């Protein structure tokens, strides 16, 4: 996986040639379908019940398991069609960020047949409600830090990470992670502003990928430093099986996070979760 | 024999099916280009009457069509068509759809070998195998050519290979004809030794001229040029061998063949020559340029061997075609090239086409092409080296392709043997330098007390193209650095291994300056 | 004897057809087929 | 590097620059002749280089810094020169005052670097294919002998320095004034990453790379004036690891290293099998000897037909100078005339000329005859070569497998996606052509286009079930089209196609299956099925494709292919007008694909075998009249979707289907 800022033409072509074609697909593996894991319609806990829910675990001990389970899932979905590689991350810590010029635009001329298209990362329909999802804008993400500082989202993050053991690091990594939802998703009503429809928007996947590169970087720091990085404070946690990942098929179509709801072998992405990244850098400067 | 022969070449064929129609008609075929341009390629007749009893093969019939497509150019891959007529016995056109459109085949090539037979001449024997009738009938038969001195004399034959030029162009004499370092070297000396066979039938020739195995242990010259004269009685003169000396036209001089101590040395067994494993090594590799830049060297060695230290021998290349040795050791040359085909044929990968010399390959071959310097209307339609490989349609053949008295099978064994372990090779720069020279070098480790580690050849004359052999010329140094007893390893080794010092000695025993040739270079070749 | 079986349900006459046959091939066993040497002997012929 | 510039003592960057030329110490300072150590041709230039990028880095790291010297990355296209370098001068608002850049230009002995950029580096590659560069550099990686690398390697470095100089003595262009540009430390360290990705790439492959054998008697020899005392440099590494043996393991030695070995977005193996995929088909090369001639110049080649005009192809740069050891190539040096092969449709063996013209920087024309005669030689293609054992190849996109083991999710995803496919009605109209309506034409009356009957039979089907699952796929379905085997005995109808009705969860409902049966469009009629009582519990269909498969022509195969295509359609048609038997309407059925699918798996067999046996595959021996000619229904492009279907259309292009298709097997097994 690299990061949206050294992609080129070919690339973010045929992503979006292979978005689409999940997109216009209505199977049990569809785009909705895989989007339901984290909204509405309630499914959680147990969907035979009476009680209803949404299974995102959110400020608790798994929620990094819990949601490199679901990118990891959307990624053996999505390279089926054709990804040569890795889901691209967008770095919103880069100083002076900006909302993702490859998403921000709403319709492209396709070269190859020299026509105009529509660009699926502009928007996507909602199934049920027959709606789509709208995104807003505000100038925080876009405000310029000055000469020789730092933006708040990279002080935030170091703020994040002096701290040397994961049981309480979650909570400021969770309370930083919800700012740019809201940043990007505005006072509009269909956005990654609120979980209702937070996975009706592409750039979700995106954001979630950054988010488990800085958990990996945690995990680099903390092997660097000598320290025991395993939650070890939630023993009587990890072992509870993550719904609906932990489900039997057909609701589970892939069968790797199937076998893989253990977290107890998640820590290890570079081997058990056929994944990997290019670098490891953060603001220009290395973990040594 | 003729018929497998026949079978070696590709065919083109038209096929058709066949009934009765109760009648007689005559049929014929039809080929006709894209754009409505058609030839009548042949035609046959269909025989049958009322009173028949109705037919129809059960298979394909065949008829021979690719001498239309190739005089017209139309290759076998191209698009056309085939029409049929009919035309009845009582002059009425009949319908051509009665019968079946045709439909068109492709016999390929047949990559086995066929041991032909041939006339018990034009089969180049081993020199040593010659009886007194064929020495006597040899020497008579080339006597009566070299007392010639018409266009067809011995001197205006060999005046093609040496000395007086007569090219590029005929018309101005600006540099010799002779054809080196490119790649179409044994092209052009294999049909040059050929050439000589016409004139010697022509002549009274009896048999071919033979082939020397130098490979094998070689006490001196043979008998057959060491001798001198002899009497017969029956034009009651004595006959001087032609076999030792050569008239020159225009120097009035003769040369002088010298031995030299080296070409005696023998081998660990003694059952070969010294040059027999550069032979092997030769005959190792597989691509046809690395190959033909391996092996010029090979045999441009005799020729200073036995030249010795005179302006006028074999070791200038100016007037080395006025001594028989020459063709008596072409000869052996084509052996050796004949003989790697059948070792090509193990991994049958491609030899008739040259893929690194395409552009040399359909050169026009000088000097043959043009009529006026010979005329010897056979070879007056060869000017082009693919046509040579098949050299069965040149109509010759070897008795054996046996190298040193041994089968390809125990040559492939030793090739085996030879690559097993590793070696370490000595790879020479080459490029000509007007003149004949000695790269004599010595492995010499730390000590600075080294032995004599070989030497090796090079030849050129002063009207020559300039020329520049492609790759590195590559020597085996592994045996002697195992006397001196370092190990291959010691090379990569941080030690400081070794190195070599050469040298380069003119024919006249002057010393050229070793700037004149590049800095030699030490390979490694692991074990397989 | 052949006969014609239809999708219709009904049989076509084998005359539609051309006669078939019967072939009968050897199998493959064969090792060595060509003659060890031949006879070179010269047979004289008349002049006309 | 403002105050190493500043610097003037042996820590100066001045001194460090001026070792890449005068004054001179080389070979060595005691002789009556003196030239510069930059080994050009050499054996031991990457050394060479990677020594000076280190010493470059150590003199730069006493000054306040933290990482590597960052690599402009001239390989993948730009539109314009690096920002870095682009200003002269700038405004830091730390003193809040500008001030003149450290990049722009090079103040040396009384006079500056100059910069006259060329155009023809700002070239935009067409979509798709990448850049003149970038396909030389690239060209210099399958080769497996660092010996052969090394001459493309400093071809393409050297290339940069005409392209970029111009044509003023007082620049980089010429060697004597390229050493003190500050951004040749940046090229050359990323020359040094492109050596890296070739050492990375050999690891992969196996062969050993941190010790090369090749030029093992120079490579002994220790660089100069790398290895003199500290008196005439100043650091102490460097001069330690003066021999060359040990410059190839970087990270254990120098520690440090890149981060990003991708070169235009392709990882290592991705970029090996981009390689191999290249290599599979045959090309042309042109074949250079180079040597010294003083001046520094470019070389232009151009083909002329004996038949015809001159035509140009491109042009490369050569490096050269009055001050430097004469050098002489070992081997042949490669350029590219595929391209031009392609667009002048010449044939591969035709008869033509290459002329080389020597032009120097200024313009004017050296003679033309200064390298001997250039040479032409042809390559074969991977497919063309042998080995004689199996085929051992990956492909990418399309893996087709058998459905008998495909899980549920995908087989729901799949049919949901031809119920779509018949939503739209575009099924009927690309399933049209293999019988009727009449999208065809024949003596004057309409007809079918349904190729039966000769060696091309197989590769229309072929054809024509991969563009249909193509148009399938762009609905986006989980997997490829399978195939239903029959080779082993089938104990009753196949689950996916005899199975009632499906039972979908997202609207949590029951749906028929479309795969009974289908509205053939405006006919007022459906299809349907009738299975046969013999069509179980017999291995006749066994025996008899091993009787065709047995054979070793290809003429011969395409009859038994055939009737054994016909049989078992015939014996699951049925009774019924409208089924599998008639061929007229048999296509509207998804059968129809599930059995040309392992159709075309027996071909393919059909074609490992014989691969095996070392007959001729690829090309065939009959209908030659007809095989240039592409299938009439494909030859269009209005009815025929895009890419393969009109480009790649042709009976002989067919053959290579793991290539020019790109799609594989799950497996060549055959019946256990
Ligand atoms: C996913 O499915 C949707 C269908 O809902 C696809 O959108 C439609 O795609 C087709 C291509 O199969 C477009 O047809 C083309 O339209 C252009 C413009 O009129 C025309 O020039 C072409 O000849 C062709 O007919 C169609 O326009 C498009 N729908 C709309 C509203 O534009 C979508 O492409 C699919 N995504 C994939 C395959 O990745
Ligand atoms: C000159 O020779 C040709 C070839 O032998 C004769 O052509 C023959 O012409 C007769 C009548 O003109 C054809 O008879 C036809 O037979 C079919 C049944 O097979 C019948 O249905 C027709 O009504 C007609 O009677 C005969 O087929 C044809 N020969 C061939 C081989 O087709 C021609 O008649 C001869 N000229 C004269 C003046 O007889
Ligand atoms: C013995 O052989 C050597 C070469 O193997 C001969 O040396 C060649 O000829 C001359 C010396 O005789 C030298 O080159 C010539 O120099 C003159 C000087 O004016 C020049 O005009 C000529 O064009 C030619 O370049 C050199 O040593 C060598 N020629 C080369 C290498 O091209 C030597 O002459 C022979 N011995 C005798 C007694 O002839
Ligand atoms: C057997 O099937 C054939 C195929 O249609 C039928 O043959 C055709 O029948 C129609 C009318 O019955 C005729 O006009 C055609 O001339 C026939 N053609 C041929 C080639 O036979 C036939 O009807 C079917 N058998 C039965 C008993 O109906």
């Amino acid at each position: 996986r690299k990061d949206v800022d050294t992609l080129t033409d070919e690339e973010v072509y045929e992503l979006r040639q292979a978005l689409s074609r999940f997109q216009n697909d209505t199977s049990v593996n569809g785009y909705q379908s895989v989007a339901e894991f984290h909204g509405l319609p309630a499914r959680c806990p147990r969907p035979d019940a009476r009680v209803r829910y949404a299974c995102c675990v959110h400020g608790m001990a798994t929620f990094p398991h819990w949601h490199r389970l679901f990118v990891v899932q959307v990624e053996d979905a999505l390279k089926s069609r054709g990804l040569h590689f890795g889901i691209p991350y967008w770095d919103w810590t880069r100083p002076g960020t900006t909302v993702p010029a490859i998403a921000s635009k709403e319709t492209y001329v396709d070269p190859n047949s020299g026509s105009s298209v529509h660009n699926p990362f502009f928007n996507a329909p909602v199934a049920f409600l027959g709606e789509t999802t709208s995104r807003q804008v505000q100038p925080e993400l876009s405000t310029k830090p000055e000469y020789g500082d730092h933006t708040a989202l990279f002080d935030g993050m170091l703020l994040a990470l002096e701290q040397r053991d994961f049981c309480d690091f979650e909570v400021q990594f969770e309370v930083v992670h919800n700012l740019p939802h809201f940043l990007v998703g505005g006072f509009a009503s269909y956005s990654l502003s609120t979980l209702h429809y937070s996975a009706f928007d592409p750039i979700f996947i995106l954001h979630h990928s950054n988010v488990d590169r800085l958990w990996a970087i945690w995990q680099a720091l903390q092997i660097k430093r000598g320290l025991p990085y395993k939650a070890h404070c939630a023993h009587t946690m990890t072992h509870e099986l993550l719904k609906p990942f932990g489900f039997a098929p057909p609701l589970n179509s892939n069968e790797k996070t199937y076998s893989h709801a253990r977290p107890t072998n998640i820590y290890d992405y570079e081997h058990e979760l056929e994944y990997a990244y290019d670098n490891l850098q953060f603001g220009g400067m290395t973990i040594d | 024999s003729l018929i497998n022969k026949q079978k070696e070449k590709s065919r083109a064929f038209a096929g058709f099916l066949l009934g009765g129609i109760k009648t007689s008609a005559h049929v014929d075929i039809k080929v006709c280009t894209p754009e409505d341009v058609c030839k009548d390629a042949g035609d046959f007749d269909v025989l049958g009457g009322t009173a028949e009893m109705p037919w129809s093969f059960d298979r394909l019939y065949r008829y021979e069509i690719t001498e239309v497509l190739e005089k017209k150019g139309l290759s076998v891959d191209d698009a056309f068509t085939v029409k049929v007529e009919l035309r009845a016995l009582n002059g009425s056109i009949l319908s051509s759809s009665l019968i079946p459109t045709p439909s068109v085949l492709y016999e390929p090539k047949s990559r086995v070998t066929s041991i032909q037979e041939l006339p018990p001449n034009r089969v180049r024997h081993e020199i040593s195998h010659l009886d007194a009738r064929a020495t006597m009938s040899l020497k008579a038969a080339l006597r009566d050519l070299q007392k010639d001195g018409t266009k067809s004399g011995w001197q205006a034959l060999a005046a093609f290979h040496g000395v007086p030029a007569l090219c590029p162009s005929p018309e101005a004499p600006k540099y010799a004809c002779c054809l080196h370092g490119v790649p179409t070297f044994p092209h052009w000396h294999r049909l040059y030794t050929l050439q000589v066979e016409q004139a010697l039938l022509k002549h009274g020739s009896t048999v071919a001229l033979p082939y020397w195995d130098w490979t094998l242990p070689i006490s001196q010259l043979p008998s057959l040029f060491t001798e001198q004269t002899f009497y017969d009685a029956w034009k009651d003169e004595v006959l001087e061998n032609p076999f030792a000396r050569g008239y020159i036209k225009e120097s009035k001089g003769y040369t002088v063949r010298d031995p030299q101590p080296e070409l005696f040395k023998l081998s660990a067994d003694g059952k070969h020559s010294v040059l027999f494993d550069e032979v092997l090594l030769v005959l190792e590799q597989t691509d046809y340029c690395d190959f033909e830049v391996q092996f010029e060297v090979t045999h441009n060695a005799i020729h200073y061997l036995v030249g010795g230290h005179q302006s006028y021998s074999l070791s200038s290349l100016h007037y080395s075609s006025y001594d028989p040795i020459f063709f008596t050791h072409h000869t052996f040359v084509d052996k050796i090239w004949a003989v790697w085909q059948e070792l090509q044929k193990r991994r049958g990968l491609p030899y008739d086409r040259a893929d690194c010399a395409v552009n040399y390959m359909s050169d026009a071959m000088q000097p043959f092409n043009s009529v006026v310097l010979n005329e010897n209307a056979f070879t007056r339609t060869h000017a082009l080296p693919k046509e040579v490989f098949n050299y069965q349609d040149l109509n010759f053949r070897y008795d054996d392709m046996k190298l040193g008295g041994l089968n390809l099978d125990e040559l492939e064994e030793e090739i085996r043997q030879h690559q097993s372990k590793a070696r370490v090779f000595a790879g020479f720069l080459l490029h000509g330098i007007g003149t004949s020279a000695e790269v004599r070098f010595s492995v010499c480790q730390e000590n600075g007390k080294c032995t004599r580690a070989g030497a090796i050849f090079v030849l050129g004359g002063s009207l020559e193209m300039p020329w520049a052999f492609d790759r590195l010329y590559k020597y085996d140094i592994t045996d002697t650095l195992n006397e001196l007893h370092i190990r291959p390893e010691d090379v990569f080794n941080a030690d400081a291994p070794f190195s070599l010092r050469y040298e380069i000695i003119a024919v006249n025993g002057t010393a050229l300056p070793p700037s004149s040739l590049s800095k030699p270079t030490i390979i490694f070749k692991p074990a397989v | 004897e052949i006969k014609i079986r239809a999708y219709n349900g009904s049989y076509l006459e084998s005359s539609v057809l051309r006669r078939p046959s019967l072939i009968f091939v050897p199998g493959e066993d064969n090792s060595q087929d060509q003659t060890g040497k031949t006879e070179r002997r010269l047979i004289r012929k008349s002049v006309t | 590097l403002q105050s190493l510039e500043d610097d003037t003592s042996i820590n100066g960057f001045e001194h460090i620059a001026a070792f890449h030329g005068q004054p001179n110490w080389c070979p060595s300072p005691d002789a009556e002749k003196k030239f510069a150590c930059c080994a050009h041709g050499m054996a031991v230039f990457p050394h060479w280089h990677r020594l000076l990028t280190v010493q470059a880095e150590n003199a730069l790291r006493a000054k306040g810094f933290q990482d590597g010297l960052p690599y402009w990355d001239w390989t993948l296209p730009m539109t314009a020169l690096p920002e870095i370098v682009a200003g002269e001068t700038y405004v830091n608002p730390e003193t809040n005052l500008p001030e003149p850049n450290p990049f722009h230009h090079g103040l040396v002995e009384g006079k500056k670097t100059t910069r006259s950029v060329r155009d023809e580096l700002f070239e935009k590659p067409k979509f798709g294919r990448l850049t003149k560069i970038a396909e030389m550099v690239l060209l210099a990686f399958e080769q497996t002998d660092f010996c052969t690398f090394e001459v493309q390697y400093e071809i393409a470095h050297n290339y940069i320095h005409a392209l970029v100089g111009g044509n003023e003595s007082y620049s980089m262009a010429s060697l004597r004034y390229t050493a003190y540009d500050p951004i040749f430390f940046l090229h050359h360290s990323n020359t040094d990453r492109i050596w890296a990705i070739w050492q990375a790439l050999q690891h992969y492959r196996g062969l050993p790379y941190n010790s090369a054998n090749c030029a093992i008697a120079s490579l002994r020899k220790p660089l100069q004036p790398f290895a003199q005392t500290s008196t005439i440099n100043p650091d102490h590494i460097t001069r330690d690891h003066s021999v060359p043996f040990e410059v190839f393991d970087y990270e254990r030695s120098f520690q440090y290293h890149y981060d990003d070995l991708e070169f235009n977005g392709f990882s290592i193996p991705q970029l090996q099998r981009e390689i191999l995929h290249r290599q599979h088909d045959e090309r042309v090369f042109a074949g250079f000897m180079l040597h010294g001639i003083r001046k520094s110049a470019l070389v232009t080649l151009e083909v002329c037909e004996p038949s015809g005009p001159c035509h140009p192809e491109g042009e490369f740069y050569i490096l050269g100078d009055e001050y430097e050891i004469p050098w002489q190539y070992d081997r042949l040096f490669q350029y590219e005339i595929t391209d031009i092969l392609a667009k002048y449709k010449l044939e591969a063996n035709d008869r033509y000329s290459v002329k080389y013209s020597v032009i120097d920087l200024d313009g004017k024309k050296i003679s033309s005859e200064v390298f001997g005669k250039v040479t032409v030689v042809v390559r074969p293609g991977s497919e063309t070569k042998k080995g004689e054992i199996d085929k051992n190849i990956v492909a990418s996109s399309h893996i087709r497998r058998n459905l008998q083991d495909l899980s549920e999710g995908e087989v729901e995803s799949l049919k949901s996606a031809l119920r779509r496919m018949q939503d739209d009605g575009t099924f009927g109209k690309i399933a049209s052509f293999h019988g009727f309506p009449s999208l065809c034409t024949h003596e004057g009356r309409k007809v079918a286009c349904c190729v039966h009957g000769s060696a091309v039979f197989p590769h229309w089907h072929r054809l024509y079930v991969d563009q249909v699952e193509n148009a399938l796929l762009a609905r986006g379905s989980a997997v490829s089209v399978p195939y239903w085997d029959w080779t082993q005995p089938i104990r009753q109808l196949p689950a996916l196609i005899n199975e009632a009705s499906y039972f979908d969860s997202r609207s949590q409902t029951e749906e028929s299956n479309p795969f009974f049966q289908v509205k053939i469009l405006d006919t007022g009629k459906v299809t349907t099925r009738d299975p046969q009582p013999e069509l179980f519990n017999s291995d006749y269909l066994l025996n008899n494709v091993l009787l065709a498969l047995e054979q070793t022509s290809f003429c011969d195969f395409e009859i038994q292919f055939e009737i054994v295509h016909n049989a078992l359609h015939s014996l699951v048609g049925g009774r019924g007008l409208y089924s599998l038997s008639s061929l007229d309407y048999s296509a509207f059925d998804p059968l129809f694909f599930l059995h040309h699918a392992n159709v075309d798996r027996i071909w393919a067999i059909w074609q490992a075998l014989q691969q095996y046996r070392g007959l001729p595959d690829d090309k065939s021996d009959c209908a030659l009249n007809i095989m240039r000619q592409p299938l009439k229904p494909f030859n269009d492009k209005g009815q025929n979707e895009f890419d393969l279907t009109n480009r790649y259309s042709r009976p002989i292009d067919v053959f290579d289907y793991s290539n020019h298709f790109d799609y594989h097997y799950d497996t060549l097994n055959f019946n256990s």
